């Protein structure tokens, strides 16, 4: 499927009281952008293979 | 309004339909309408009130 | 380096440079500067002996936020994904519904005379408006106590309806008037369901309430074969007998189910009749009858902009529809419970809400080296929006220098903004999407 | 939306009686006060008295021998008669709904059109 | 038994600047004061009902304030339509009483 | 956000903010147990292409 | 239905095609086995032994 | 905020029957201190700004 995901508006959406909050948390959901990313391009470096 | 009283030889044309609930006090009432021509039967159907 | 740290706490707004003069007076070439601070992200990098000898400055054109993102000072080649973007809202709808009465609210509160607690009496209070601001902030009740909505915030809410119920309290049953009390008044005279949603208030009214001589007007129900449903009401008066079969007084185990009372005027503070009113709030989903004061306005479709219809807030982009309500039904959901659409309130039109743009941005670059430009493409979105939000400082991230030239392109992943089309075609360097192809070449 | 309208005579011999009469519309009496106010020329406004359903009446401190108020549930109408009637007592005279908020005294927010009467 | 006075007897403004009028009482009061706007010829109108409340359908630009014994009614942006007389009335106590009223001069 | 004043709002937004990143973290995991069987798939088919 | 009025219901606890039909979210079954829920025996009496 | 807040009751020096009337504070300002703030200034006051 190649899906990808925004953080803030899933966990946060519009409100900005609940991102000062999840701001606690660090990097975490960006390492997990970084991962989905990766699925990402593997799946067009597996077509462009066969 | 007006209603009427009246007699008729036919079988009945209508057919009426409510539900009753109690809750917290509050009684609820729901309403629907069929026409029908039927002799003492209820007759098979889907209506949504 | 930082030489002081000075006490002094006041407020400075302006200064003044002091120069010197001399002689008839005359001046001497001198030059000096000023400029101004602003809240900013830095990088900084710190050498062998401790000692600080470069920055960049995140906000300062795209290649700095990829500096800071990837913490270097070089870049070698690619694409890089560094935050998502937005649009700001613009302005602000308000459309309550029209109603001109005033809530009648003392003809329940200033009564002369109150029920008997096991018959309390209900009354509707409906099409008008009120302030709740009153009884917040005044000293006049003992007790306060609000569930599920805090009472700061009444006068923002709007109520299809009001339900006032009112009866007599004898001394400390106050602590009774709550969910889930047990007792001879919690069971037997009154009862509260377990998701109840309203306010409770209380006040001490020996001064009419009572005498010396003592007031005995006022009965309660001790003695019933079972409790009460949530605001059920028994009135019935017939003589018990524990057996569960009828009797006749003076004859054995035969009793009247409800006992006469009275107060007297040196009850002790546990002891004092009090009055007590439970407001509760119907937040049924139809055409809402009282409300808070609040002045409206027009509304502002196909903008990105703040709206609250009627208690419900958020942003969007307001849109006619082709949407048919019932006549009983004012709001329409979506999975995951999202507010799709809306009646009017005003004229009953039907309109829709959608959300403003938003998307990630990712920066192409050649390497650091060989030289410092960018492209940077926008994901998912039409130009015309993010050109007329760049314009007039609508969009975020807001760099301090940029410029959209002439070179926009529109591709099926977003479009990009600063990249040059060409009719030919070459291997792929950096893949972008849907076919579209970017390298680093010659004009 | 109501409409309050009242009619009476003009003209009172000194020593006389005076009595006004007001009449709803677009709907009937129910919930609300009903209020007497009376303007004397030039000068600032007066306060007779208020009547509300179920007859309960209040009227002012002072000329409370002056006048009686009555209402009646049926053809949505209310009076007042008064028991001496002096050229002091010219003024222009308003019927006016009363709404209650909270405690104390209600304000008059409907005023009828008034009428002007006076003595000869 | 409260009782009332207004200051001054009298006004006058020309449009575009803000005025204030100011009523008096003998003793405390809280929030207990309305508003009222008389034209020559016409029933009064409710203007303010709380102590800094509008009602509905008021312009806008009217607004008052006070507290204790001391209220004042700012009228801002006037136009020649509001040319009126202003009125003030406290119904905290039983007995009611309006004040003396301000003429305002074109 | 509406009918909660923020020091009762929060407590609730901390429970809500641990259940939603509970359910991100579940989601991508799996996605990346499902990623290695379709890559072995691929690299097959282009064995089988070769 | 696309106007907004229902025209059609099942009911989960007659005869166990209702929640096949109930736990699928469908009108409609193809083929093989399903499972539901679980199953268990309530207790018939109760035994004190002071 | 970081230290140690202290009070104690002086009635025996800081009162007396007629009473002592030497203390003042300001309830009147267009704007909120920041922290630690100070203004000592007396002026005639007038809502209009003027
Ligand atoms: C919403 O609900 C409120 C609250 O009412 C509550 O509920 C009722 C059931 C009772 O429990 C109340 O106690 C309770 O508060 C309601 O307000 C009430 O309205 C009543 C009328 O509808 C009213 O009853 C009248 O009260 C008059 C007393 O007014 C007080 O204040 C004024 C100040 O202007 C003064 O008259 C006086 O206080 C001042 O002056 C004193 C000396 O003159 C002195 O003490 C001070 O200088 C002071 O400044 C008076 O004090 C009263 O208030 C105190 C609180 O401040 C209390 O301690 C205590 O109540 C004290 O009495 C009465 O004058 C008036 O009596 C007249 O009528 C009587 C009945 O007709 C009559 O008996 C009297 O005597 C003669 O008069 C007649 C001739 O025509 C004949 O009757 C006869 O010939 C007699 O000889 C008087 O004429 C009457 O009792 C009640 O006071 C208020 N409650 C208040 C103000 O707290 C609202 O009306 C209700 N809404 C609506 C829409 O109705
Ligand atoms: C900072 O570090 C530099 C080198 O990284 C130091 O430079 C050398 O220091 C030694 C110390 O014995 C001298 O003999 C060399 O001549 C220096 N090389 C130069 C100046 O090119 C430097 O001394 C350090 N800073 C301080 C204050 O000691
Ligand atoms: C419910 O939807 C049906 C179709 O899904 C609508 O039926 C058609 O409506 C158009 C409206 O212009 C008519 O021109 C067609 O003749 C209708 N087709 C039929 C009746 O077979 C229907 O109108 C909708 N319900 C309502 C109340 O509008
Ligand atoms: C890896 C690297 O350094 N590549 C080149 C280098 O060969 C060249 O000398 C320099 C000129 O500025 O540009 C860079
Ligand atoms: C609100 O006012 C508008 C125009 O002033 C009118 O069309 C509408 O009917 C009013 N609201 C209601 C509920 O009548
Ligand atoms: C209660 O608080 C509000 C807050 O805006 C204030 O305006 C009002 O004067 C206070 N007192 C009341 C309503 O008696």
């Amino acid at each position: 499927a190649k899906t990808s995901v925004d953080c803030n508006m899933y966990i946060c959406g519009d409100s900005t009281e609940c991102a000062n909050l999840l701001l606690q948390y660090g990097s975490f959901c960006t390492q997990l952008n970084r991962a989905l990313s990766g699925i990402a391009a593997e799946q067009d470096r597996n077509t462009r293979e066969v | 309004f007006s209603l009427d009283v009246s007699e008729k030889s036919g079988n009945f044309k209508h057919l009426r339909e409510f539900v009753f609930k109690n809750k917290d006090g509050f009684l609820y009432v729901y309403k629907g309408y069929q026409p029908i021509d039927v002799v003492r039967d209820l007759p098979s159907g889907f209506n949504t009130l | 380096k930082p030489i002081f740290k000075l006490p002094l706490g006041i407020n400075i707004t302006n200064f003044r440079a002091i120069l010197t003069a001399f002689s008839t007076w005359g001046t001497s070439a001198a030059a000096y500067f000023v400029g101004y601070l602003k809240p900013t992200t830095f990088m900084l990098k710190y050498d062998e002996n401790g000692t600080i000898t470069d920055a960049v400055d995140c906000s300062q054109n795209p290649l700095a936020e990829l500096k800071c993102s990837v913490k270097s000072f070089e870049i070698d080649k690619g694409i890089y994904q560094t935050s998502n973007f937005r649009v700001v809202p613009s302005g602000d709808v308000v459309r309550f519904p029209n109603i001109t009465n005033l809530c009648p609210f003392g003809e329940v509160f200033n009564a002369t005379k109150f029920p008997s607690v096991y018959a309390w009496e209900r009354k509707k209070i409906s099409n008008c408006v009120a302030d709740y601001s009153v009884l917040y902030n005044s000293t006049f009740f003992s007790t306060f106590k609000c569930y599920g909505v805090s009472a700061t915030k009444l006068n923002d809410l709007c109520f299809s309806n009001v339900y006032a119920d009112s009866f007599v309290v004898k001394g400390d049953d106050v602590r009774q008037i709550a969910p889930g009390q047990t007792g001879v008044i919690a069971d037997y005279n009154y009862k509260l369901p377990d998701d109840f949603m309203g306010c409770v208030l209380a006040w001490n009214t020996r001064n009419i309430d009572a005498t010396s001589t003592g007031n005995y007007n006022y009965k309660y129900r001790y003695l019933r074969h079972g409790k009460l449903r949530p605001f059920e009401r028994d009135i019935s008066n017939v003589p018990f007998s524990p057996d569960g079969k009828p009797c006749t007084p003076p004859a054995l185990n035969c009793y009247w189910p409800l006992n006469d009372y009275g107060f007297y005027t040196t009850t002790g503070i546990g002891y004092q009749p009090y009055r007590v009113v439970v407001l509760s709030f119907e937040l049924l989903n139809a055409p809402a009858t009282v409300c808070g004061p609040k002045l409206s306005t027009d509304l502002i479709k196909n903008q990105c902009v703040n709206f609250n219809f009627n208690g419900l807030t958020g942003t969007g982009v307001l849109t006619p529809s082709s949407k048919r309500f019932q006549p009983f039904q004012q709001f329409g959901r979506d999975v995951s419970d999202f507010t799709d659409s809306v009646r009017d309130p005003k004229t009953s039109e039907i309109l829709d809400i959608s959300p403003c743009s938003f998307g990630g941005v990712s920066v192409i670059t050649p390497g650091t080296n060989a030289s410092s430009e960018v492209a940077v493409l926008y994901q998912d979105v039409n130009c015309t929006d993010v050109s007329t939000a760049i314009h007039a400082d609508q969009l975020t991230p807001a760099w301090r220098i940029y410029s959209t030239g002439n070179n926009v392109f529109q591709t099926q992943a977003g479009c990009l903004i600063g990249a040059e089309h060409v009719d030919t075609s070459y291997e792929c360097d950096i893949p972008i999407g849907a076919g579209i192809c970017a390298s680093y070449h010659t004009v | 939306q109501v409409q309050l309208q009242e009619s009476g005579p003009g003209l009172v011999k000194p020593s006389e009686t005076l009595s006004l009469t007001c009449s709803v519309s677009g709907g009937s009496i129910s919930s609300h006060y009903w209020s007497w106010i009376r303007q004397p020329p030039g000068k600032g406004l007066e306060w007779i008295g208020y009547i509300y359903y179920s007859g309960s009446t209040n009227h002012n401190p002072s000329l409370k021998s002056r006048v009686t108020i009555s209402v009646d549930t049926s053809k949505n109408q209310f009076s007042l008669k008064l028991s001496s009637v002096t050229a002091a007592d010219t003024a222009v005279y308003y019927c006016a709904r009363g709404v209650l908020l909270w405690f104390g005294e209600p304000i008059f927010e409907i005023w009828g059109q008034g009428t002007m009467v006076t003595v000869s | 038994e409260i009782v009332m006075t207004q200051s001054p007897a009298t006004l006058s403004v020309s449009p575009g600047e803000r005025a204030t009028l100011s009523c008096r009482a003998s003793q405390s009061v809280s929030s207990s004061l309305a508003w009222y706007q008389q034209k020559p010829g016409q029933a009064p109108r409710l203007l303010i009902y709380g102590a800094s409340t509008r009602a509905p359908g008021i312009p806008a630009r009217f607004s008052g304030s006070g507290s204790g014994t001391e209220f004042t009614l700012t009228i801002s942006s006037l136009q020649s339509e509001d040319f009126a007389v202003y009125y003030c009335q406290q119904y905290n106590n039983w007995p009611l009483t309006f004040g003396g009223g301000t003429k305002v001069e074109i | 956000l509406s009918r909660l004043d923020p020091p009762e709002a929060e407590v609730q937004i901390d429970r809500l903010i641990t259940g939603r990143l509970q359910s991100l973290q579940t989601y991508v995991t799996q996605q990346l147990i499902r990623a290695a069987e379709i890559r072995a798939s691929a690299n097959l088919a282009a064995t089988k292409m070769s």
